[PDB]
């Protein structure tokens, strides 16, 4: 797995892979990584999990009564931390899952935060969860700038995903944007890394060790 | 010590059609290398037009199958006799299942059926609750072999169209179910031929907006 | 357990266990709460029938639930405490959870809710307690001003009063303040306090307390001398 | 493998708390404010577990502003790491005990005294003029005994602090990314922005 | 990984003529790091006298929970709580801990206020009174001090004899350990005066 | 002195037929339902001048697709909204759909005769509980601390139940519009409120299935009695 | 959890034309040892059902009581528990299937392989198998532990596939029950010669026949066979 | 008198007056007709409003594919007695796989109606059932009063104004009973007996409402202009 | 069943009081008189035992004064029995206190928890209240000396001088008149005496009627001393102030 998540000027840019394994056996393709918690929110998923299907879809539950109780959006603070808080009473029962809940709030503005089977919770302005988050965080580092276009910024996002995809196994299948305003989020596109790659091989000049 | 999961074998196998879907699956039931039943029906109608099967250790399937049909049953009663979409389905398995996240059902569970808008609809789940509205998925012990024939054969993939050189890729048409019914077969008769758990027989349940139908078919019983 | 049901309904359709717990309210001590422009200020009466008391460490009318919200009140003293206790924790539970402090309306439903409950819960009775909680949300530079009672009903006010003759300083309120223009300072606004409290009190001396909330955790309780200067400001500018 | 540091010098008590947060293979922050600020003239820095470290740190902090609030009144440093020690005394009998370790830097306003506890998870607490928790010790104790006086001013105490953070940053494998200074005096809690 | 050996630390007590002795170290650890040299050991409840040694929570959690007892045994007995009575109380207290037990090793010292009778006592973690004559040892060098209280201990020794005899039996025990040591502190406990000494010792 | 779940020779539960009177003495709420959607429609009734009419809350959002009035004493149906928000959510969660309006208020209505010597009484309001589903389109209930709901085209409860109901009965019709239905609230609620009816002491909101649940602005509800005032003086 | 003690051995079982046919060897083996010889293992309900239980000795005596406690419960305020509501073999087996799944689901089994065979009202036969996992399966033949390597291939070469049953004969089918339970004794080496056989037709009713044995065993053979290999003598 | 304050107080004549009372809401409540054959049992119920914008209360509850009944009294009672119904009826087909008998369902609402008259703090049910079922043993309609007295019978009608339609039915007890393989003119003798009660009202589209469990088929309830027929 | 004998013994009167509580106070006002006073430099308790008799064993007696911890004492004035329930609960309620942040418990904290659990009794668990008043004596670091008075309500408040029990009227009167702030501890000594000696039923107010106690600063330096009077003791200070 391979899911990014970064603020810059236009909001926040989310990217993440659709590949799930069991084992060395591909077993989905197609797999949604980003979980719509509600239309202002979104989740990132990774870890051997989909433990976070349930627990990111009933968040969306207690987002959806926190506003209906408080006649306010819930903040990404509190979204974020309810989520913590309640993976932390699980803590040492099972397996390894790691999060981002993004969302842009009037108080906050784009904020993320790092949620964690272990019940680490972090605010931040970059993060790379998964397998392949390691190839992910290379391309991302020495590209990302605050003053970026959100065309641009997508394509960082897109263009992360793809170099994990590309190395680690157990990354892959496609990816798919989200861009994130307080106005909500805005999704862009699913794209296939079999026809990505070489589209962006051949227009960028990158990955000249692959023939094509 | 005791286990309390075994393995019983067996495939299945779900494909969503433009108006219709299908859940195959084999007959036989087994453990170790000892043949249980030749027919033991395993995709089982639940009611409204929903087709579910939880391949893998029986008799957590058996009990994941009759839990969800209890489901339907109490979602009748109180929701004014309402139909439970197969969305509405889905999510509540996923439910069932997590609701034994720390002693789960050791099963790999489909359903079928058709959407809101009457198109073809196939739901695949993992052991843990997970779930995702697929076109097509074989499930249990041959789904390693039947997978990547139907990405080649359903979906088209690696294929592309003649004189152009992997530029144009293969239309994705839509298939019928007389197609669909042949590629089920030839799946099973193949993963029959390579999977010494696959065999005996091979049941299919087709849904339509008129219903539920069965279709069986012989398989190589060694 | 206990489990004997207390409050209950009459032929008239009355719970008389919640309607006597507001005659304890109407026995407890003058409190008044009045909000200006860019503030609120809590008054509250001190009976003179107990003198030789200590001042310092006799527990105070106004409390404090969190550094931005006070609350005080009318009726059963020992009852208020439970409120507070209750308040002042789940002022402190949801920081911890929602990391933000907690609305002044919020604090209100929280401790009205608590009240209810004892309303409808068996082997209990209801609270003795009318509450006036005041405060400035989090970032907020609105004043807002509450009122709880012990059916579990709450509500808003630009100004209210509770407990003993609160009907006389209401009427008085009632008049002496404008919606359209509230007391822009505060001084203004804890004259008109102390002025309200003037009609029923009795004497101006150690009788009448007075607390003012400014925004951004801005809480102040005035001395014995500050507020005798208001007394004497008052009563001169009325001998005419 | 996280370090956190505290001296008590003359009239103020220092801690500084590495910036890093390391999740396996990566470093997913490198600003990282492993503090909680108890009370105005309180501060508890944390290191251990991931989720434990922050979710004990927060308890404690949501305890601490319950007593100020209830009582008007600050408890004082040693009140404050008493209550801490009793909490991790409690935690290490538990089905799962808190993996905390911390260490309390407070200025007592009635005493005019700046005072550093270091309490490990055990619950085994320590008042002293300079500490640490993990392997941090290792590296500093030996500067610290060599170059410590209970009158240094807080400008002293910084350098010397410098040179505590220069020698781990010089001889420890993990690279912590540097760390937050922060000072507790009688005006209350800062942080060195520049370190 | 041992708990009575993380912190390490020792408790020695001997008697006298008409007297008590009892002394510890002032060392607290992390197993190899020394991290404290003012880990005093020995606390008092009145006139009786409680040393102990092992794992430092336990010790500070006890000391903490014997104060509690003995101030409610004070205010409900309108007394002092005498040395073979607070005995007792240890071993009660520890005992019912018989499963989950405290990793300590307690040391009881004091003079019987009424009889005038010097006592000492020693426990094992769960409560085991050992309610020697002669002498008394704790912590990590138990062994050694074990060996110097045997040879250099004879009985009927004056207070000022007695400090000479216990301060050498625990600081040649202290250096033959490597969990121990870092200072340590000698109580010299007659009937109404107690005179408490801080020795001087090598720092490694 | 009796038990709380005592049947009266008459086959009444007495505590049940004494909520009722206390029903009877609060704040009048109307509900109208129609095929463009359902308005409900509150008294607010503030009991001074001081008390800053916006904060009385006696019209509640239970989910987009269902809104709520009540009537009685309003504190108790606090639980009974924390309940009905948590059941909507819940089924939500459950079956990935909106709950049917007769579902969520037969979840409501199970809580009522949940006492006994469990809480300790009867809640003491009433509520109308509208909304929208696909299957049974536009739907307004009335919830009552029987235990008993009983679904209307339109319903009035509270002090001028009896009147507004009898006016309710002429007025409605089978093709009332959602501006005809807004109109007929407004002027009901006039014809039984103690005080002149005005944006501020009465409040109007409606559910619509584009839309949802909607609390109206005092700005367009005060827009809506000047439209009552002309249409009215017009004949 | 917990380990099997004094167990028993295989219970083979076929499906005929009229009804179904069920044995198990009257054997209580103790590890190695063959402690008990005189243990039935087939227990009847009714006079239309019969279980078959394997495995561990206590569990079966315990199921057995279940069973027993389940007649008499079925006949409480029952004016039909004779007839129309008597018990049937799909009542008892669903029972019993409930049990083992909801003990394996509390990790503490009833270490047993069950075969209920019978008949039912309309006639249908009955047969079906359940374990201490709480797996449950239909065949036209059902065995448990060696039977199922053993018996079944034998009982599958009279009954392969639902068609062969309506032309089985109850003569036809105990003469391979029989000669199933033979080979058992010939090659499990924890049975016994001694054994109990179920007859349940829907005409006949119930059969049950006690103190069976293995009969025209061939052993002669024996008497050739010297030494492992090259030895003559 | 001195003894209807609670449930756990009989009377110096031997009589449970809270019993009685809870008795007592039945007869306040709308009129519901049962009638069985041998192959078929009907269940007829008149459903009541509470004014001309209100919907009719519903009458009719299914527990089973089997089984159902008809309420009268307080709605709650009845609601929380089906509930029990269909998880007994439930119960028998997960753990036996066998359809729950209607005798025996009798005997479960017996018991759980009693156990409310003879503890302190409760009180009875106050509620009559009409329950229809088809079992292994044919047709049945039992009669279930909150006293605990479960009656098995051919016909019979309770609620208001009931003895008129439980007199038309003891007069046409011959008839009835030998309507088999005709679920139509055994509803018709359904809805003739229950307009026995009807006084000023009739029976209308929206007022009437029929259940129905037979041979071959499912409980099944019929409301609105699927009923018009029968009119 | 059992609500036909249930008294209901936590609810309100149609006035709005709580008829146990006022009635529990009825039975404290006939309870022996205690006084507490709060001096600059200290605090004095004083109390009358009821009607003793001769063989009644004074010295090892104790009604009235009890020790809650080294720096809190109470006087009582109700029921004995229940005061003690009471009194042990605080004991350990300081000592819990003192194991949790190793300080001695601040006198309102304790009196807080103490008046938290009489008025538990008021609103929960049908049960009968607490039929006591207590005089909390006591010193702590932040307040200094503190004087508290608490009633079955579980309502507490500060005083300077304050008495319960018996002929509290008249005793209030009398400690409003002479009282004044810059007032020390022997001085409070006597006025406590002359007011009990004042208002008393019994014909003379005599050592073997009496329980007295002190909270002083005097003791060496900077620290604090509970002094219960001795019989003896009461004698003299009875002698030395002029009333025997
Ligand atoms: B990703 O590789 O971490 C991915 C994210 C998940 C949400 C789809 N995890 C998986 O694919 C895991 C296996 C795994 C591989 C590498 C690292 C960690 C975990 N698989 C599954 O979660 C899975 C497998 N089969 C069915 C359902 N889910
Ligand atoms: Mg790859
Ligand atoms: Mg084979
Ligand atoms: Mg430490």
């Amino acid at each position: 797995t391979t899911t990014l998540a970064f603020r810059f000027q236009g909001g926040i840019i989310v990217a993440v892979d659709s590949r799930a394994t069991a084992g060395n056996w591909v077993a989905s393709q197609t797999v949604k990584k980003v979980i719509e918690i509600n239309p202002f929110l979104l989740g990132t998923m990774a870890g051997g999990a989909a433990d976070f299907q349930f627990w990111e879809t009933w968040l969306g539950s207690q987002c959806r009564l926190h506003e209906l109780r408080e006649k306010e959006r819930i903040s990404v603070a509190a979204a974020s931390k309810i989520l913590s808080n309640l993976v932390y009473q699980y803590k040492g029962a099972g397996l390894s899952m790691g999060t981002m809940i993004c969302g842009y709030t009037r108080k906050e503005g784009p904020t993320i935060y790092y949620v964690d089977s272990d019940g680490t919770r972090l605010k931040g302005d970059i993060f790379c969860v998964g397998s392949g988050q390691t190839f992910a965080y290379g391309v991302l580092d020495s590209n990302y700038k605050w003053d970026l276009s959100v065309e641009d910024a997508l394509y960082l996002g897109k263009r992360s995903i793809l170099a994990a995809a590309h190395r680690d196994a157990y990354s892959g299948g496609s990816v798919n944007l989200y861009h994130v305003t307080e106005d909500g989020w805005i999704y862009h596109g699913n794209h296939d890394v079999g026809e990505l790659f070489w589209k962006v091989k051949e227009e960028e000049g990158s990955f000249n060790n692959v023939i094509g | 010590q005791f286990n309390p999961y075994g393995d019983n074998g067996g495939t299945i196998l779900g494909i969503a059609g433009e108006d219709f879907a299908v859940l195959a699956g084999d007959t036989r039931n087994i453990t170790d290398y000892s043949i249980n039943s030749r027919y033991e029906p395993k995709v089982f109608d639940c009611g409204d037009n929903i087709v579910m099967s939880a391949n893998g250790f029986a008799a957590d399937g058996d009990a994941l199958v009759k839990r969800f049909k209890n489901s339907v049953k109490w979602y009748h009663f109180d929701h004014n006799d309402k139909k439970l979409s197969i969305n509405s389905a889905a999510r509540n398995i996923q439910h069932l299942l997590y609701g034994k996240r720390f002693f789960p059902y050791y099963v790999h569970t489909i359903i079928a059926g058709l959407d809101e808008d009457g198109k073809g609809a196939v739901y695949s789940f993992d052991p843990v609750g997970s779930y995702e509205r697929e076109q097509c998925r074989a499930g249990g012990a041959a789904a390693s072999l039947i997978m990547p024939f139907l990405d080649n054969q359903v979906n088209f993939k690696n294929q592309y169209e003649p004189g152009t050189n992997g530029k144009v890729k293969k239309p994705l048409k839509y298939l019928s179910v007389e197609e669909v019914i042949k590629l089920v077969r030839d799946s099973f008769t193949s993963a029959t031929e390579r999977h010494i758990q696959v065999g005996d027989g091979l049941e299919i349940l087709i849904v339509t907006k008129d219903g539920v139908r069965k279709e069986f078919y012989e398989l190589k019983r060694d | 357990g206990y489990d004997r049901a207390l409050s209950i309904f009459s032929p008239d359709g009355h719970i008389f266990q919640v309607e006597y717990a507001l005659e304890a309210v109407k026995r407890g001590t003058c409190a008044v709460g009045v909000k200006g422009k860019n503030c609120v200020v809590l008054g509250c009466e001190r009976r003179s029938t107990l003198k030789l008391q200590d001042t310092r460490i006799t527990p105070s009318k106004v409390s404090k639930i969190d550094s931005h919200v006070v609350l005080s009140f009318s009726g059963l003293n020992a009852d208020s405490r439970i409120l507070i206790e209750k308040a002042r924790v789940e002022a402190q539970s949801h920081r911890l959870t929602l990391e933000d402090p907690v609305t002044v309306e919020y604090l209100t439903r929280y401790v009205a809710g608590v009240q209810q409950r004892y309303t409808q819960s068996g082997g209990v009775r209801p609270f003795g307690v009318s509450t006036l909680i005041a405060g400035f949300d989090p970032r907020d530079d609105e004043p807002k001003l509450y009122q709880t009672e012990p059916s579990g009903i709450y509500s808003s006010w630009s100004a209210q009063t509770i407990g003993r003759n609160s009907k006389t300083v209401r009427e008085f309120l009632e008049k002496n303040y404008d919606r359209k223009e509230p007391p822009a300072t505060v001084e203004e606004c804890v004259k008109l306090t102390v002025r309200s409290l003037l009609e029923v009190v009795q004497t101006g001396a150690k009788n009448i307390e007075i607390t003012v909330v400014k925004p951004d955790s801005d809480i102040v309780a005035l001395s014995s001398e500050e507020i005798n200067q208001y007394v004497t400001q008052i009563e001169q500018e009325k001998q005419e | 493998m996280d370090i956190i540091l505290g001296i008590r010098v003359q009239d103020s008590v220092i801690l500084a708390s590495s910036k890093a947060v390391t999740r396996g293979i990566s470093v997913l922050k490198d600003s990282d404010d492993k503090t909680r600020q108890l009370s105005p003239h309180t501060l508890m820095s944390f290191a251990g577990e991931a989720g434990d470290t922050v979710q004990f740190a927060e308890y404690i902090q949501a305890n601490i502003q319950l007593y100020s609030i209830r009582e008007d009144y600050e408890l004082s440093p040693q009140a404050v790491s008493s209550f801490v020690r009793q909490e991790l005394a409690k935690s290490i009998r538990s089905r799962r005990p808190y993996q905390v370790n911390v260490l309390i830097g407070g200025y007592d306003k009635k005493k005019n005294k700046p005072e550093l506890y270091q309490i490990d998870y055990l619950g085994t607490k320590v008042e002293l003029p300079y500490g640490a928790h993990g392997y941090s010790g290792f590296y500093t104790f030996s500067l610290l005994d060599h170059h410590y006086r209970p009158d240094m001013t807080t400008e002293e105490g910084l350098d010397l602090l410098k040179l505590c953070v220069q020698e781990l940053e010089k001889r420890m494998p993990m690279d912590f990314k540097g760390v937050i200074v922060k000072i507790v005096d009688k005006d209350g809690i800062r942080q060195v922005d520049d370190f | 990984s041992d708990p009575s050996s993380i912190n390490g630390g020792i408790v020695v007590a001997m008697t006298g003529k008409d007297c008590v002795a009892i002394a510890c170290d002032l060392r607290l650890g992390s197993q190899s790091l020394g991290v404290s040299n003012k880990f005093e050991k020995i606390f008092h409840y009145g006139h009786v006298f409680l040393g102990i040694t092992g794992l430092a929570t336990d010790v500070t959690t006890l000391n903490e929970m014997f104060r509690y007892k003995t101030n409610l045994y004070k205010l409900k007995e309108e007394r002092a709580i005498e040395p073979e009575t607070f005995t007792q109380l240890v071993s009660s207290s520890l005992y019912e801990r018989r499963f989950g037990p405290y990793f300590v090793g307690p040391v009881v010292a004091g003079i019987n206020s009424k009889s005038g009778k010097p006592f000492i006592a020693g426990f094992d973690l769960i409560g085991c009174i050992d309610e020697a004559k002669d002498f008394i040892v704790s912590g990590t060098a138990s062994d050694q001090l074990f060996g110097m209280c045997e040879s250099l201990y004879e009985p009927n020794l004056e207070p000022e004899d007695l400090f000479e005899t216990i301060s050498q039996a625990l600081l040649n025990a202290a250096d033959r350990d490597a969990l121990s040591g870092w200072g340590a502190v000698v109580y010299i406990i007659k009937k109404d005066e107690v005179v408490k000494r801080y020795l001087k010792m090598r720092q490694d | 002195d009796r038990g709380v779940s005592t049947f009266s020779p008459e086959g009444r539960l007495f505590q049940v037929e004494y909520s009722l009177e206390a029903i009877k003495l609060g704040s009048t709420a109307i509900g109208i339902a129609t095929k463009e959607g359902v308005v409900l429609g509150v008294e607010k009734r503030a009991t001074s001048p001081l008390l800053e009419s916006d904060s009385i809350e006696k019209i509640v959002e239970i989910d987009r697709h269902i809104g709520c009035a009540m009537s009685g004493l309003t504190a108790d149906a606090r639980s009974m909204i924390e309940h009905a928000r948590t059941a909507a959510v819940t089924h939500n969660l459950y079956y990935d759909e909106d709950i049917n309006v007769e579902s969520l208020t037969q979840s409501v209505c199970d809580l009522a005769l949940r006492f006994g010597e469990l809480m300790s009484r009867p809640f003491g309001v009433a509520l109308l509980i509208a909304g929208h589903d696909a299957d049974d389109g536009y739907q307004l209930f009335h919830a009552e601390p029987s235990g008993t709901f009983y679904r209307y085209n339109a319903k009035a409860i509270g002090s001028g139940s009896e009147g507004a109901q009898a006016e309710l009965l002429n007025e409605w019709h089978s093709s009332l519009t959602l501006k005809e239905a807004e109109l007929l609230v407004l002027k009901i609620l006039k014809q039984v409120m103690e005080e002149k009816l005005d944006e501020n002491n009465a409040q109007l909101s409606c559910i619509t299935k584009q839309d949802g649940f909607k609390i109206y602005d005092n700005e367009k509800t005060a827009e809506l009695i000047k439209e009552l005032k002309e249409k009215e003086a017009a004949e | 959890t917990q380990q099997p003690i004094v167990t028993g051995t295989s219970v083979i079982s076929m499906k005929y034309d009229n009804g179904v046919i069920i044995a198990a060897d009257n054997l209580g083996s103790y590890g190695s040892l063959l402690r008990f010889n005189g243990v039935e293992r087939l227990i009847p309900v009714g006079d239309n059902t019969v279980v078959g239980i394997s495995g561990d000795i206590s569990d079966m005596q315990h199921i057995e009581r279940l069973l027993k406690d389940l007649v008499t419960e079925n006949a409480y305020d029952n004016p039909l528990a004779d007839a129309e509501e008597a018990l049937e073999p799909s009542y008892i087996f669903e029972y019993l299937a409930t049990v083992m799944y909801q003990r394996r689901s509390k990790m503490n089994p009833l270490w047993n392989a069950i075969i209920v065979a019978g008949v039912q009202s309309n006639g249908d036969q009955f047969l079906r198998y359940v374990n201490l996992l709480g797996v449950t399966y239909s065949s036209p033949t059902l065995a448990t532990g060696f039977g199922a390597h053993m018996a079944n291939p034998l009982l599958r070469k009279v009954v392969d596939r639902e068609s062969d049953i309506p032309k089985t004969t109850v003569q036809v089918a105990e003469e391979a029950i029989v000669n199933a339970m033979r080979v058992l004794y010939y090659r499990d080496a924890r049975s016994s010669r001694n054994f109990s056989l179920a007859i349940i037709d829907k005409n006949t009713g119930l059969t049950f026949k006690k103190n069976l044995q293995v009969e025209n065993m061939k052993w002669d053979f024996a008497k050739d066979i010297k030494g492992y290999g090259t030895q003559k003598i | 008198n001195n003894y209807d304050g609670d449930t756990v107080t009989f009377s110096p004549t031997g009589r449970l007056f809270q019993v009685e009372y809870a008795l007592e809401a039945i007869k306040q409540g709308s009129v519901t007709v049962g009638l069985r054959s041998n192959t078929h049992a009907v269940l007829v119920a008149l459903k009541r409003n509470a004014d001309e914008l209100s919907s009719y209360q519903k009458k009719i509850i299914k527990c089973d594919e089997h089984m159902g009944l008809s309420l009268a009294g307080l709605a709650p009672d009845a609601r929380v007695l089906s509930n029990y119904l269909r998880q007994q009826c439930n119960y028998s087909s997960l753990v036996f796989n066998r359809k729950l008998a209607v005798e025996r369902a009798g005997h479960l609402l017996c018991d759980k109606a009693q156990k409310n008259t003879q503890s302190y703090g409760g009180r009875p049910y106050g509620v009559g059932l009409l329950i229809i079922g088809y079992d292994k043993s044919g047709a049945h309609l039992l009669e279930f009063q909150p006293s605990g007295n479960v009656t098995e019978l051919y016909g019979t009608a309770i609620g208001a104004r009931s003895q008129g339609a439980k007199t038309y039915l003891e007069r046409t007890l011959d008839t009835f009973i030998k309507i088999d393989g005709n679920p139509d003119e055994l509803i018709k003798a359904g809805v003739e007996a229950i307009s026995q009660s009807l006084r000023d009202e009739s029976l209308t589209v929206d007022n009437l409402s029929i259940a129905i469990v037979g041979k071959d088929t499912p409980f099944t309830i019929y409301d609105g202009e699927a009923v018009a027929k029968y009119i | 069943g059992s609500r036909r004998y249930d008294s209901r013994t936590t609810i309100f009167s149609p006035e709005g009081r709580l008829y146990q509580v006022e009635y529990a106070l009825e039975s404290i006002s006939h309870a022996g008189t205690a006084i507490g006073i709060m001096a600059s430099d200290g605090i004095v308790l004083a109390a009358e035992r009821k009607v003793t008799s001769t063989l009644l064993e004074q010295d090892t007696s104790t009604e009235k004064l009890y020790k809650l911890n080294d720096k809190i004492a109470v006087a009582v004035a109700g029921l004995t029995a229940d005061a003690e329930i009471l009194i042990n609960t605080a004991r350990i309620h300081a000592q819990n206190y003192l194991k949790t942040y190793n300080e001695d418990i601040p006198v309102e904290i304790l009196v807080r928890r103490l008046s938290d659990i009489k008025q538990g009794y008021t609103q929960h668990g049908g049960l009968r209240p607490f039929g006591v008043s207590f005089i909390y004596a006591g010193y702590d670091d932040r307040y200094g000396y503190q004087l508290y008075t608490s009633n079955p309500s579980g309502n507490y408040t500060g005083w300077k001088a304050i008495s319960v029990g018996a002929n509290t009227s008249a005793a209030q009167t009398l400690l409003q008149m002479d009282y004044k702030d810059d007032m020390k501890v022997d001085d409070a000594i006597e006025l406590a005496l002359k007011t009990l000696s004042k208002t008393t039923d019994s014909s003379a107010l005599t050592y073997d009627r009496l329980e007295f106690a002190t909270i002083r600063k005097g003791a060496n330096d900077g620290e604090v001393y509970q002094k219960i009077f001795k019989p003896q003791e009461i004698k003299d200070i009875l002698v030395k102030t002029g009333i025997t």
